[PDB]
């Protein structure tokens, strides 16, 4: 009842962490 | 005909681990007991060589107390034909997944064991002295914040006479303090180094992602953003050697269920026993906000 | 030659005949039930345990009491009709004999007794207390 | 796997805070006090101490109350008005915060304890039990 | 004459050391 799947749209993101 | 190699990649991660750090106790059949020594009284006085007489003093306590084990049990079925074909082998799989799942939930349990046949977790136990940062006043509000002299006085303030204590949190916080900067524009701690990168290796810094940490994921809190949420636990530092100690009884073991098994199915039995306590959380300490 | 056994095993008033009494088993980890009638009983008489959770306003205060489900063990004949657990003092016990109970897997930091319905009358007659073993701190 | 300890060490009520009750130690051989404030007191409140003997009316019922005395040992220096059993809990006792004591030397049947003249209002807030130990009976 | 036991309060706490 499974399977695995993916294509490359791994978006990148931000982090920003001022003080 | 395909090729067969003999390598195997995981792709799964445990956790980072604290049962090397506490007090290694191994132990044997239940409710084990021990002292509890409670404070030297002054046995002296400090003597003038004039009088033929000494004088008392105040006398200790001893308290012998005690504490209980849990235990860990599970059961899992196997066919028995799929079991000699279908080359890969399933049941040391299974071994070493069931221990794998009894060490990451012992971690739990020391952790943040909820009483009641759960290992007492030095989080929720709270006899830990604990310090807290103070709230800065940005534009006359008072908002809960968090700076690096905060950490400083909580890593510092404690007493070297304990021997050497390893500090603990999660890397999110290790993160955001090394995303610290000044006014001019330079950086902070961990200042010189194109490198940060926490090595570690003995020194006063050490994560762990299963833990709680204080930035809700990232970008929180702490940021640009939306503020930082107040009563939140930060980091601690103590010397697991003696501050907490886990106690293990017997091995993970495994037993083939005779009775519910035929000649078409297999029930397995597992089980193991351990448990942890506090030692002196006198030593430790906790970071809050 | 008395040992201070107050430094181990310290008891703690339960029911005092018309008051119950959340009692915290925290810190211990081994903990019974001792009965003593006072006067003469007229029918059987039965309690029900309630166990209690740490109330979010004060992690060492005590919260609700909720109903505590009886675990039977292997060789059972029975299930109370719940299934949560409350014990019994039969008829015919003379007020000079302890009577002794304990769960078997307790659940929560509190424990309670209270007098089952139907049979409070009786309930002054008893008192209900309990002690601890372990210390754990 | 707590055991059932109702054998093997029961208790009883000893002091509800309104009246005291004699608990029979005659069936047993060490036994312990053990204290336990509900609010938080005023002062230092003081309790006397008494053994009774068998009422030779019955030899199972309360007879008078005789006032068991203070007996010293090596260090004890601070003996009381010539010696009478009594113990004091201080100030600074928190409620969840129990308190433990004792008798040096058995005498007569069974114990009681009452508040000492002036700690009667205090002694409303504190509930005192009595457990056991060793007996064979 | 003695027990112990001492809830949780453990009443958070601050530093302040500006110069």
């Amino acid at each position: 009842m499974d399977c695995r799947n993916l294509c490359g749209a791994a978006a990148p993101s931000r982090l920003v962490q001022p003080g | 005909t395909p090729q067969v190699l003999a390598l195997e990649v995981d792709c799964n991660i445990e956790c980072a681990s604290l049962l090397d750090l506490y007090g290694q106790i191994e132990v044997s059949r239940s409710t084990f007991t021990y002292m509890k020594i409670a404070d030297y009284g002054q046995l002296g006085e400090y003597t003038c060589d004039a009088k033929c007489d000494a004088e008392f003093g105040e006398p200790g306590n001893i308290r012998h107390l005690e504490g209980k084990t849990y235990d860990y049990r599970g059961v899992f079925c196997f066919n028995r034909k799929n079991l000699q074909e279908a080359n890969y082998d399933f049941l040391s799989f299974m071994i070493g997944a069931a221990q794998r799942s009894h060490r990451i939930n012992r971690n739990q349990a020391l952790m943040i064991g909820k009483g009641v046949n759960e290992p007492k977790g030095w989080l929720t136990e709270n006899c830990f002295p604990v310090f807290q940062t103070l709230p800065v006043d940005v534009n006359g509000t008072s908002t809960p914040a968090f700076l690096a002299q905060d950490w400083r006085r909580f890593v510092t303030s404690f007493p070297a006479e304990y021997g050497e204590a390893r500090s603990v949190m999660h890397q999110n916080v290790f993160g955001y303090l090394a995303a610290m900067v000044d006014a001019n524009g330079r950086f902070l701690f961990g200042d010189g180094d194109l490198t940060f990168t926490p090595d570690l290796v003995r020194e006063r810094i050490r994560i762990s992602n299963c833990l709680p940490d204080p930035t809700e994921g990232n970008t929180k809190g702490g940021t640009g953003q939306d503020a930082f949420a107040a009563g939140s636990f930060v980091a601690a530092q103590a010397a697991w050697k003696t501050a907490f100690y886990a106690v293990e009884k017997r091995p993970m073991f495994f037993e083939q269920y005779e009775g519910g098994s035929s000649a078409w199915c297999v029930k397995y039995q597992f089980g193991a026993e351990d448990g942890g306590f506090v030692g002196c959380c006198e030593h430790g300490r906790i970071l809050q906000i | 030659m008395n040992f201070n056994v107050g430094v181990d095993f310290p008891s703690f008033i339960a029911w005092d005949g018309e008051e119950s009494f959340p009692v915290k088993v925290d810190g211990f980890n081994q903990f019974g039930f001792t009965f003593k009638t006072i006067a003469a009983l007229t029918a059987a008489t039965t309690f029900n345990i309630f166990y209690h959770e740490p109330s979010d306003a004060d992690p060492c205060v005590p919260g609700p009491a909720i109903r505590v489900p009886e675990v039977p063990f292997c060789d059972t004949v029975l299930l109370s009709e719940d299934g949560l657990a409350a014990v019994t003092l039969p008829e015919t016990v003379t007020p000079d004999s302890f009577c002794a109970g304990t769960v078997p897997c307790m659940n929560g930091q509190w424990i309670s007794i209270a007098p089952a319905t139907g049979s409070e009358t009786n309930a002054a007659n008893v008192q209900i207390t309990v002690t601890m073993k372990g210390a754990t701190r």
